[PDB]
Protein backbone atom coordinates (compact mmCIF):
# COMPACT_ATOMS: atom_id res chain seq x y z
CA UNK A 1 0.00 0.00 0.00
CA UNK A 2 1.08 3.28 -0.59
CA UNK A 3 2.61 5.58 2.28
CA UNK A 4 0.86 8.80 2.27
CA UNK A 5 2.89 11.36 4.39
CA UNK A 6 1.23 15.17 4.87
CA UNK A 7 1.00 17.62 7.10
CA UNK A 8 -2.93 19.27 6.95
CA UNK A 9 -3.62 22.96 8.12
CA UNK A 10 -6.43 25.26 6.91
CA UNK A 11 -6.91 29.07 7.38
CA UNK A 12 -9.05 31.81 5.98
CA UNK A 13 -8.56 35.05 4.29
CA UNK A 14 -11.96 37.41 4.76
CA UNK A 15 -13.40 35.55 1.30
CA UNK A 16 -11.87 32.19 1.00
CA UNK A 17 -11.34 28.96 3.52
CA UNK A 18 -7.67 27.20 2.29
CA UNK A 19 -7.04 23.53 2.68
CA UNK A 20 -3.10 23.15 2.64
CA UNK A 21 -1.13 19.84 2.35
CA UNK A 22 2.55 20.59 2.81
CA UNK A 23 4.86 16.90 2.68
CA UNK A 24 8.19 16.32 3.71
CA UNK A 25 10.17 14.79 1.25
CA UNK A 26 10.56 14.61 -2.53
CA UNK A 27 9.07 11.25 -2.50
CA UNK A 28 6.08 12.19 -1.05
CA UNK A 29 5.61 14.92 -3.48
CA UNK A 30 5.94 12.38 -6.26
CA UNK A 31 3.48 9.98 -4.66
CA UNK A 32 1.25 12.50 -3.23
CA UNK A 33 0.87 14.55 -6.52
CA UNK A 34 0.14 11.57 -8.33
CA UNK A 35 -2.16 9.87 -6.70
CA UNK A 36 -4.49 12.86 -6.04
CA UNK A 37 -3.56 12.76 -2.19
CA UNK A 38 -4.25 16.00 -2.59
CA UNK A 39 -5.83 18.24 -4.97
CA UNK A 40 -4.36 21.67 -5.10
CA UNK A 41 -6.22 23.75 -6.95
CA UNK A 42 -3.25 26.26 -6.83
CA UNK A 43 0.09 25.43 -5.57
CA UNK A 44 2.47 27.47 -3.65
CA UNK A 45 6.18 26.96 -4.94
CA UNK A 46 8.78 28.21 -2.50
CA UNK A 47 12.44 28.72 -3.74
CA UNK A 48 15.09 30.05 -1.10
CA UNK A 49 16.59 32.73 -2.61
CA UNK A 50 19.87 31.48 -1.08
CA UNK A 51 20.03 28.32 -2.99
CA UNK A 52 17.91 29.47 -6.39
CA UNK A 53 16.31 26.93 -7.97
CA UNK A 54 17.27 23.10 -7.18
CA UNK A 55 16.44 19.96 -8.54
CA UNK A 56 13.43 19.29 -6.74
CA UNK A 57 12.41 23.04 -7.83
CA UNK A 58 12.30 21.85 -11.31
CA UNK A 59 10.52 18.57 -10.56
CA UNK A 60 8.13 19.97 -8.81
CA UNK A 61 6.88 22.41 -11.97
CA UNK A 62 7.29 19.51 -14.07
CA UNK A 63 5.23 17.33 -12.26
CA UNK A 64 2.79 19.88 -11.33
CA UNK A 65 2.34 19.95 -15.25
CA UNK A 66 2.13 16.60 -15.87
CA UNK A 67 -0.36 16.37 -12.80
CA UNK A 68 -2.79 19.03 -13.68
CA UNK A 69 -2.06 21.63 -11.38
CA UNK A 70 -3.47 24.74 -12.79
CA UNK A 71 -1.65 27.68 -11.21
CA UNK A 72 1.59 28.42 -9.54
CA UNK A 73 2.54 31.39 -7.31
CA UNK A 74 6.01 31.85 -6.37
CA UNK A 75 7.11 32.89 -2.59
CA UNK A 76 10.99 33.09 -3.16
CA UNK A 77 11.96 32.55 0.91
CA UNK A 78 14.93 33.59 2.88
CA UNK A 79 15.27 37.21 1.60
CA UNK A 80 16.25 37.71 5.19
CA UNK A 81 19.15 36.57 4.45
CA UNK A 82 19.68 37.93 0.77
CA UNK A 83 20.33 41.90 1.00
CA UNK A 84 21.12 42.25 -3.39
CA UNK A 85 18.20 43.73 -5.83
CA UNK A 86 20.37 42.47 -8.33
CA UNK A 87 20.42 38.61 -7.04
CA UNK A 88 17.25 38.70 -6.43
CA UNK A 89 15.98 39.83 -9.52
CA UNK A 90 18.38 36.96 -10.87
CA UNK A 91 16.76 34.02 -8.85
CA UNK A 92 13.48 35.29 -9.99
CA UNK A 93 14.10 35.50 -13.05
CA UNK A 94 15.63 32.24 -13.51
CA UNK A 95 12.47 30.81 -11.71
CA UNK A 96 9.93 32.38 -14.51
CA UNK A 97 11.76 30.72 -17.32
CA UNK A 98 11.73 27.40 -15.46
CA UNK A 99 8.28 27.74 -15.20
CA UNK A 100 7.90 28.88 -18.82
CA UNK A 101 9.97 25.92 -19.77
CA UNK A 102 7.00 23.55 -18.50
CA UNK A 103 3.95 25.95 -20.08
CA UNK A 104 3.50 27.86 -16.78
CA UNK A 105 3.46 31.75 -17.91
CA UNK A 106 6.07 32.62 -15.74
CA UNK A 107 5.69 36.20 -17.14
CA UNK A 108 2.33 36.52 -15.73
CA UNK A 109 3.58 34.64 -12.44
CA UNK A 110 3.21 36.20 -8.51
CA UNK A 111 6.40 36.54 -7.19
CA UNK A 112 6.49 37.23 -3.62
CA UNK A 113 9.81 38.08 -1.66
CA UNK A 114 9.73 36.98 1.93
CA UNK A 115 11.37 35.47 4.83
CA UNK A 116 8.96 32.67 6.36
CA UNK A 117 11.11 32.48 9.25
CA UNK A 118 10.95 36.21 10.55
CA UNK A 119 7.19 36.77 9.49
CA UNK A 120 6.53 33.64 12.27
CA UNK A 121 9.17 35.49 14.75
CA UNK A 122 6.56 38.57 14.45
CA UNK A 123 8.36 41.11 12.36
CA UNK A 124 5.72 42.98 10.72
CA UNK A 125 7.96 44.08 7.70
CA UNK A 126 7.94 40.30 6.70
CA UNK A 127 4.10 39.76 8.14
CA UNK A 128 3.51 42.06 4.97
CA UNK A 129 4.61 39.72 2.61
CA UNK A 130 2.92 36.89 3.48
CA UNK A 131 -0.57 38.84 3.66
CA UNK A 132 0.86 39.72 -0.39
CA UNK A 133 1.34 35.98 -0.79
CA UNK A 134 -2.42 35.14 0.66
CA UNK A 135 -3.58 38.16 -1.62
CA UNK A 136 -2.57 36.54 -4.60
CA UNK A 137 -4.06 33.18 -3.53
CA UNK A 138 -7.13 35.04 -3.64
CA UNK A 139 -6.66 36.72 -6.56
CA UNK A 140 -4.57 34.61 -8.53
CA UNK A 141 -6.51 31.67 -8.12
CA UNK A 142 -10.08 31.65 -9.31
CA UNK A 143 -12.68 30.08 -7.40
CA UNK A 144 -12.37 26.33 -8.59
CA UNK A 145 -15.18 24.34 -10.82
CA UNK A 146 -17.72 22.67 -8.57
CA UNK A 147 -17.74 19.22 -9.40
CA UNK A 148 -21.95 19.84 -9.81
CA UNK A 149 -21.31 21.85 -12.28
CA UNK A 150 -18.94 19.33 -14.10
CA UNK A 151 -20.44 17.25 -17.29
CA UNK A 152 -21.87 14.16 -15.36
CA UNK A 153 -20.22 11.03 -15.53
CA UNK A 154 -20.66 7.81 -13.17
CA UNK A 155 -18.14 4.97 -13.35
CA UNK A 156 -19.77 1.51 -13.44
CA UNK A 157 -19.56 -0.88 -10.97
CA UNK A 158 -23.12 -3.24 -11.07
CA UNK A 159 -25.27 -4.09 -13.89
CA UNK A 160 -28.73 -5.05 -13.17
CA UNK A 161 -32.16 -5.98 -14.84
CA UNK A 162 -34.49 -5.36 -13.21
CA UNK A 163 -38.35 -6.27 -13.23
CA UNK A 164 -40.82 -4.87 -15.80
CA UNK A 165 -38.48 -1.73 -15.18
CA UNK A 166 -35.36 -1.96 -17.37
CA UNK A 167 -31.96 -2.24 -17.05
CA UNK A 168 -29.84 -0.56 -14.05
CA UNK A 169 -26.36 0.59 -13.46
CA UNK A 170 -25.16 1.75 -10.63
CA UNK A 171 -21.93 3.28 -9.24
CA UNK A 172 -21.47 6.74 -7.58
CA UNK A 173 -21.71 9.74 -9.90
CA UNK A 174 -18.15 11.42 -9.81
CA UNK A 175 -19.53 14.53 -11.28
CA UNK A 176 -22.09 16.58 -12.49
CA UNK A 177 -25.57 15.82 -12.41
CA UNK A 178 -28.14 12.74 -14.30
CA UNK A 179 -32.26 13.95 -14.07
CA UNK A 180 -34.61 11.92 -15.52
CA UNK A 181 -35.15 12.28 -18.93
CA UNK A 182 -31.49 13.19 -19.98
CA UNK A 183 -29.57 11.27 -22.59
CA UNK A 184 -26.66 9.52 -21.99
CA UNK A 185 -23.76 7.79 -23.69
CA UNK A 186 -21.86 4.25 -22.51
CA UNK A 187 -18.63 5.28 -22.84
CA UNK A 188 -15.72 2.72 -22.96
CA UNK A 189 -14.68 -1.15 -23.93
CA UNK A 190 -16.89 -1.41 -26.36
CA UNK A 191 -18.52 0.83 -29.20
CA UNK A 192 -20.27 4.10 -27.73
CA UNK A 193 -23.54 3.48 -27.21
CA UNK A 194 -26.27 5.98 -26.37
CA UNK A 195 -29.86 5.92 -23.84
CA UNK A 196 -31.84 7.24 -21.73
CA UNK A 197 -32.10 7.78 -18.04
CA UNK A 198 -35.71 6.95 -17.26
CA UNK A 199 -35.29 7.05 -13.51
CA UNK A 200 -32.57 7.63 -10.68
CA UNK A 201 -32.65 5.57 -7.65
CA UNK A 202 -31.21 5.89 -4.37
CA UNK A 203 -31.93 3.92 -1.28
CA UNK A 204 -34.55 2.29 -2.84
CA UNK A 205 -36.60 5.25 -3.52
CA UNK A 206 -37.16 6.84 -6.64
CA UNK A 207 -35.63 10.29 -7.29
CA UNK A 208 -35.34 13.22 -10.05
CA UNK A 209 -31.63 13.40 -9.93
CA UNK A 210 -28.22 11.69 -9.26
CA UNK A 211 -25.85 14.06 -8.07
CA UNK A 212 -21.80 14.13 -7.82
CA UNK A 213 -20.55 11.92 -4.76
CA UNK A 214 -23.57 10.28 -4.23
CA UNK A 215 -24.48 6.58 -5.03
CA UNK A 216 -27.21 5.86 -7.19
CA UNK A 217 -28.84 3.70 -9.47
CA UNK A 218 -29.78 4.63 -13.09
CA UNK A 219 -32.22 3.40 -14.84
CA UNK A 220 -31.56 3.05 -18.53
CA UNK A 221 -34.18 2.77 -21.78
CA UNK A 222 -33.73 -0.35 -24.07
CA UNK A 223 -30.36 -1.43 -23.13
CA UNK A 224 -29.64 -4.96 -22.12
CA UNK A 225 -27.95 -6.14 -19.25
CA UNK A 226 -25.89 -7.77 -21.73
CA UNK A 227 -24.95 -4.57 -23.46
CA UNK A 228 -23.09 -3.24 -20.56
CA UNK A 229 -20.30 -3.60 -18.40
CA UNK A 230 -18.04 -2.83 -15.23
CA UNK A 231 -15.39 -0.06 -16.06
CA UNK A 232 -17.56 1.62 -18.33
CA UNK A 233 -18.80 4.92 -17.86
CA UNK A 234 -22.06 6.66 -18.35
CA UNK A 235 -21.61 10.54 -18.95
CA UNK A 236 -23.47 13.20 -20.53
CA UNK A 237 -23.49 12.70 -24.40
CA UNK A 238 -20.42 14.05 -26.60
CA UNK A 239 -18.26 14.73 -23.00
CA UNK A 240 -15.90 12.28 -22.99
CA UNK A 241 -14.50 9.43 -25.62
CA UNK A 242 -12.40 6.25 -25.10
CA UNK A 243 -9.11 6.12 -25.54
CA UNK A 244 -6.24 3.09 -25.66
CA UNK A 245 -2.96 5.00 -25.66
CA UNK A 246 -2.37 7.90 -23.69
CA UNK A 247 1.06 9.11 -21.79
CA UNK A 248 1.06 9.27 -18.15
CA UNK A 249 2.98 10.04 -15.61
CA UNK A 250 3.59 7.32 -12.98
CA UNK A 251 5.12 6.12 -9.42
CA UNK A 252 6.16 2.60 -8.70
CA UNK A 253 6.05 1.74 -5.20
CA UNK A 254 8.90 0.87 -3.37
CA UNK A 255 9.69 -2.12 -1.31
CA UNK A 256 8.88 -0.64 2.12
CA UNK A 257 5.26 0.24 0.67
CA UNK A 258 4.85 -3.91 0.14
CA UNK A 259 6.17 -3.10 -3.99
CA UNK A 260 8.05 -4.95 -6.38
CA UNK A 261 11.44 -5.87 -5.05
CA UNK A 262 13.00 -5.54 -8.63
CA UNK A 263 12.80 -3.36 -11.80
CA UNK A 264 10.55 -3.94 -14.49
CA UNK A 265 12.00 -3.02 -18.44
CA UNK A 266 10.23 -2.65 -21.56
CA UNK A 267 7.91 -5.59 -22.40
CA UNK A 268 6.71 -5.41 -18.63
CA UNK A 269 2.45 -6.04 -18.87
CA UNK A 270 0.80 -5.35 -15.71
CA UNK A 271 -2.99 -4.11 -15.26
CA UNK A 272 -4.35 -0.98 -15.46
CA UNK A 273 -6.70 -0.38 -13.23
CA UNK A 274 -9.34 2.28 -13.99
CA UNK A 275 -11.89 3.50 -12.04
CA UNK A 276 -13.56 -0.12 -11.82
CA UNK A 277 -11.95 -2.63 -13.38
CA UNK A 278 -8.31 -4.02 -14.71
CA UNK A 279 -7.06 -3.43 -18.72
CA UNK A 280 -4.00 -5.15 -19.41
CA UNK A 281 -1.83 -2.45 -21.30
CA UNK A 282 2.02 -2.37 -23.04
CA UNK A 283 4.49 0.07 -21.71
CA UNK A 284 7.09 2.13 -23.21
CA UNK A 285 10.02 3.99 -21.64
CA UNK A 286 11.21 7.33 -22.14
CA UNK A 287 13.86 7.70 -24.47
CA UNK A 288 17.26 6.16 -22.40
CA UNK A 289 15.71 4.66 -19.91
CA UNK A 290 15.98 0.83 -19.59
CA UNK A 291 14.28 -0.02 -16.46
CA UNK A 292 12.45 1.01 -13.12
CA UNK A 293 12.89 0.63 -9.58
CA UNK A 294 10.72 0.36 -7.28
CA UNK A 295 10.20 3.81 -5.61
CA UNK A 296 10.88 5.59 -8.95
CA UNK A 297 8.60 7.91 -11.14
CA UNK A 298 8.84 8.24 -14.87
CA UNK A 299 6.03 9.37 -17.97
CA UNK A 300 5.27 6.33 -19.15
CA UNK A 301 3.19 5.98 -22.39
CA UNK A 302 0.06 2.71 -22.31
CA UNK A 303 -1.37 0.91 -25.02
CA UNK A 304 -4.73 -0.52 -23.08
CA UNK A 305 -5.67 -3.92 -25.22
CA UNK A 306 -9.11 -2.59 -25.02
CA UNK A 307 -10.14 0.82 -24.78
CA UNK A 308 -11.37 3.29 -21.50
CA UNK A 309 -13.22 6.66 -21.08
CA UNK A 310 -10.65 8.56 -20.39
CA UNK A 311 -9.29 12.65 -20.01
CA UNK A 312 -6.05 14.29 -18.87
CA UNK A 313 -6.15 13.68 -15.29
CA UNK A 314 -7.68 10.76 -14.94
CA UNK A 315 -6.06 8.10 -11.75
CA UNK A 316 -5.92 4.87 -11.76
CA UNK A 317 -3.43 2.23 -10.46
CA UNK A 318 -0.84 -0.18 -12.04
CA UNK A 319 -1.43 -4.19 -10.40
CA UNK A 320 0.08 -7.38 -10.69
CA UNK A 321 -2.34 -9.68 -9.59
CA UNK A 322 -5.09 -7.78 -8.17
CA UNK A 323 -2.15 -6.26 -6.11
CA UNK A 324 -1.19 -2.47 -6.32
CA UNK A 325 2.41 -1.96 -7.24
CA UNK A 326 2.13 1.35 -8.85
CA UNK A 327 0.01 4.75 -9.37
CA UNK A 328 -0.40 7.07 -12.41
CA UNK A 329 -2.38 10.12 -14.05
CA UNK A 330 -3.21 10.27 -16.97
CA UNK A 331 -0.86 13.35 -18.44
CA UNK A 332 -1.97 13.20 -22.08
CA UNK A 333 -4.09 11.68 -24.54
CA UNK A 334 -2.85 10.49 -27.68
CA UNK A 335 -5.73 7.84 -29.10
CA UNK B 1 -20.95 29.46 2.74
CA UNK B 2 -17.20 30.48 2.01
CA UNK B 3 -15.59 29.25 -1.37
CA UNK B 4 -13.10 26.55 -0.36
CA UNK B 5 -9.69 26.36 -2.08
CA UNK B 6 -7.22 23.82 -1.92
CA UNK B 7 -2.97 24.88 -1.85
CA UNK B 8 0.02 23.31 -1.15
CA UNK B 9 3.66 24.35 -0.63
CA UNK B 10 5.73 22.53 -3.75
CA UNK B 11 9.81 23.24 -3.85
CA UNK B 12 12.96 21.21 -2.61
CA UNK B 13 14.09 20.40 0.50
CA UNK B 14 14.97 23.18 3.33
CA UNK B 15 13.52 25.80 1.32
CA UNK B 16 11.48 26.82 4.13
CA UNK B 17 7.76 24.90 3.27
CA UNK B 18 7.46 24.38 6.36
CA UNK B 19 8.27 26.87 8.03
CA UNK B 20 6.01 29.17 5.20
CA UNK B 21 2.83 26.76 6.00
CA UNK B 22 3.04 27.82 10.03
CA UNK B 23 3.97 31.61 8.99
CA UNK B 24 0.93 31.87 6.69
CA UNK B 25 -1.29 30.38 9.41
CA UNK B 26 -0.42 32.25 12.48
CA UNK B 27 -0.26 35.79 10.43
CA UNK B 28 -3.63 35.12 8.56
CA UNK B 29 -4.57 34.30 12.32
CA UNK B 30 -3.70 37.60 14.09
CA UNK B 31 -5.32 39.50 11.05
CA UNK B 32 -8.41 37.97 9.93
CA UNK B 33 -9.14 35.86 13.30
C1 LIG C 1 10.35 21.37 14.03
N1 LIG C 1 10.73 21.45 12.59
C2 LIG C 1 9.94 22.57 11.98
C3 LIG C 1 10.51 20.09 11.95
C4 LIG C 1 11.93 19.44 11.83
O1 LIG C 1 12.51 19.14 12.89
C5 LIG C 1 12.53 19.15 10.55
C6 LIG C 1 13.89 18.51 10.50
N2 LIG C 1 14.42 18.26 9.29
O2 LIG C 1 14.51 18.22 11.57
C7 LIG C 1 11.78 19.43 9.31
O3 LIG C 1 12.27 19.12 8.19
C8 LIG C 1 10.39 20.16 9.35
O4 LIG C 1 10.64 21.56 9.25
C9 LIG C 1 9.50 19.73 8.14
O5 LIG C 1 9.76 20.32 6.96
C10 LIG C 1 8.46 18.76 8.26
C11 LIG C 1 7.67 18.38 7.14
O6 LIG C 1 7.89 18.88 5.99
C12 LIG C 1 6.60 17.42 7.32
C13 LIG C 1 5.48 17.39 6.42
O7 LIG C 1 5.41 18.27 5.37
C14 LIG C 1 4.44 16.44 6.64
C15 LIG C 1 4.51 15.53 7.73
C16 LIG C 1 5.60 15.55 8.62
C17 LIG C 1 6.66 16.48 8.43
C18 LIG C 1 7.90 16.55 9.40
C19 LIG C 1 7.73 15.75 10.70
O8 LIG C 1 9.07 16.01 8.73
C20 LIG C 1 8.11 18.07 9.65
C21 LIG C 1 9.14 18.37 10.71
C22 LIG C 1 9.61 19.86 10.71
N1 LIG D 1 16.92 32.65 7.40
C1 LIG D 1 15.82 31.95 7.12
N2 LIG D 1 15.77 30.65 7.37
C2 LIG D 1 14.59 30.11 7.03
C3 LIG D 1 13.48 30.73 6.46
N3 LIG D 1 12.46 29.83 6.25
C4 LIG D 1 12.94 28.69 6.68
N4 LIG D 1 14.21 28.80 7.17
C5 LIG D 1 15.02 27.73 7.78
O1 LIG D 1 15.34 26.79 6.77
C6 LIG D 1 15.40 25.46 7.36
C7 LIG D 1 14.47 24.52 6.63
O2 LIG D 1 13.12 25.02 6.69
P1 LIG D 1 11.90 24.03 6.44
O3 LIG D 1 10.60 24.74 6.61
O4 LIG D 1 12.01 22.82 7.29
O5 LIG D 1 12.13 23.60 4.93
P2 LIG D 1 11.28 22.50 4.16
O6 LIG D 1 12.06 21.22 4.12
O7 LIG D 1 11.05 23.02 2.78
O8 LIG D 1 9.97 22.24 4.83
C8 LIG D 1 15.05 25.62 8.84
O9 LIG D 1 16.25 25.66 9.61
C9 LIG D 1 14.30 26.95 8.87
O10 LIG D 1 14.33 27.64 10.09
C10 LIG D 1 13.56 32.13 6.19
O11 LIG D 1 12.70 32.86 5.68
N5 LIG D 1 14.78 32.66 6.56
MG1 LIG E 1 9.00 20.46 5.19
NA1 LIG F 1 22.58 28.46 -0.35
NA1 LIG G 1 -6.09 38.24 1.26
NA1 LIG H 1 20.60 -4.21 -18.15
Amino acid sequence: GITINTSHVEYDTPTRHYAHVDCPGHADYVKNMITGAAQMDGAILVVAATDGPMPQTREHILLGRQVGVPYIIVFLNKCDMVDDEELLELVEMEVRELLSQYDFPGDDTPIVRGSALKALEGDAEWEAKILELAGFLDSYIPEPERAIDKPFLLPIEDVFSISGRGTVVTGRVERGIIKVGEEVEIVGIKETQKSTCTGVEMFRKLLDEGRAGENVGVLLRGIKREEIERGQVLAKPGTIKPHTKFESEVYILSKDEGGRHTPFFKGYRPQFYFRTTDVTGTIELPEGVEMVMPGDNIKMVVTLIHPIAMDDGLRFAIREGGRTVGAGVVAKVLG
Amino acid sequence: TKPHVNVGTIGHVDHGKTTLTAAITTVLAKTYG
